[PDB]
């Protein structure tokens, strides 16, 4: 009932359709509506739907945790100003 | 201790001199070529393995009697290698306050 090629439409750019297509998929799955298409495909349970979003925000928040470890000690890998010592 | 070692050295200058007077060399210039010499000539042993040979020849304790060590590494249990690394890393230190066939 919207009007047409306003939504999920990319324009070409001197005809660089392969380029354009990507930009596309791109913004759909950035957009998140790639994962929705695949995954009502087959109905997932709500208890399943559960589980697998908490595990989804526990492992989201742990890379993260690791990640700002991992940049916090990267300062640390300086070259060694006390060799011998 | 090092009262056994030097109690050795008095027993082997007196085996040098007993050995310089057997074979008749004059005690004082008796060195140590003349007694592995004489040592091989009266002893003669035919083992291939030269350590097992008979010899005649002349580690150390790292605290006196009062206990205290000599070397101010001593603790680190590796006194003279932490010792040559500390002189060099402050020869390091001056050369950075101041600024083939070996192998």
């Amino acid at each position: 009932k919207h009007l047409k090629f306003i939504a999920r439409t990319v324009m070409v750019q001197e005809g660089n359709v392969e380029s354009a297509y990507r930009t596309l998929n791109r913004i759909l799955t950035m957009d998140g509506l790639i994962e929705d298409i695949k995954h009502r495909r087959y109905y997932e349970k709500p208890c399943r739907r559960r589980q697998r979003e908490s595990y989804e925000r526990c492992r989201r928040i742990y890379n993260m945790e690791m990640a700002r470890k991992i940049n916090f000690l990267m300062r640390k890998n300086r070259a060694d100003p006390w060799q011998g010592c | 201790t090092e009262d056994f070692i030097k109690k050795q050295i008095e027993e082997f200058n007196i085996g040098k001199r007993h050995l310089a007077n057997m074979m008749g060399e004059d005690p004082e210039t008796f060195t140590q070529e003349d007694i592995d010499r004489a040592i091989a000539y009266l002893f003669p042993s035919g083992l291939f393995e030269k350590r097992a040979r008979p010899v005649m020849k002349h580690r150390a304790i790292q605290w006196g009697e009062d206990g205290r060590p000599f070397h101010y590494l001593f603790y680190t249990g590796k006194q003279s290698y932490y010792s040559l690394m500390h002189d060099v890393y402050g020869m390091l230190l001056n050369l950075e306050k101041h600024q083939i066939g070996s192998r």
